[PDB]
């Protein structure tokens, strides 16, 4: 059971990257395609500098996880 | 029996005051009456913080 818990774990912290681009950009896209007007637009330019920012971090987050789940002593 | 009529009355001999609650009423009978889905939709409007943009 452990390498199921273990493969299990890595493919999440893989795949939050993935996730963090392709989800919530495609609900970024949705804003976008029904948004039309000047206000609601300069709103939500700082919600996409934030989904920026957001994915930095779930980057970061990855790198340690995987930098934990990949070393090995000998 | 010589003229087209239901009853004797044939309506004021003076024409209505105008009036705001007359004109709605007369405009609710008349949807009522009908019965179109699709009156009030309006497809585009000009963008605009206003609601109604030149009206
Ligand atoms: C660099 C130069 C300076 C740049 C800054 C200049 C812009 C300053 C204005 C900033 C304020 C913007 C408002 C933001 C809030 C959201 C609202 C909104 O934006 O909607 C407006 C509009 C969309 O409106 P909408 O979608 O129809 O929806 C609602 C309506 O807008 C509105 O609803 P409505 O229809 O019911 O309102 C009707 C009425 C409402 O307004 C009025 O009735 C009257 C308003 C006038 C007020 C007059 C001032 C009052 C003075 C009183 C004091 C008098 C005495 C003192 C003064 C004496 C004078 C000597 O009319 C208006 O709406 C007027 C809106 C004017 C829009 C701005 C026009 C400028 C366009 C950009 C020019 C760019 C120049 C070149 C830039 C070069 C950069 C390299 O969008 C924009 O105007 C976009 C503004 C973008 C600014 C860009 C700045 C440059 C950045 C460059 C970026 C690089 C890429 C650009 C591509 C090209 C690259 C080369
Ligand atoms: C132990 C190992 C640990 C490994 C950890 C792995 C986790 C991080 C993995 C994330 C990889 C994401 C990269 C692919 C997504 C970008 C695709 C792309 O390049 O688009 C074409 C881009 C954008 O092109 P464009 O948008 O201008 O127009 C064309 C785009 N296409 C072709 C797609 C239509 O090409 C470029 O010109 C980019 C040049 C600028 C540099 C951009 C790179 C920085 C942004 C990504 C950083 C991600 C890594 C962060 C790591 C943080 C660690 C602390």
């Amino acid at each position: 059971r452990f390498y199921f818990m273990y493969m299990a774990r890595t493919t999440f912290q893989a795949v939050r990257p993935l996730l963090a681009f392709s989800v919530f950009g495609e609900v970024m896209k949705l804003v976008l395609a029904t948004m039309s007007s000047g206000l609601f637009s300069f709103l939500f330019s700082f919600v996409l500098a934030f989904e920026v920012f957001y994915f930095f971090l779930q980057c970061y987050i990855s790198y340690t996880f995987l930098t934990m789940f990949f070393t090995v002593l000998f | 029996h010589l003229y087209n009529v239901d009853s004797t009355d044939l309506g004021s001999a003076v024409a209505p005051v105008r009036s705001k609650e007359q004109l709605d009423r007369v405009a609710d009978s008349l949807k009522a009456d009908l019965n179109l889905p699709g009156y009030g939709h309006i497809p585009y409007k000009w963008e605009s913080l206003r609601p109604n943009p030149g009206a």
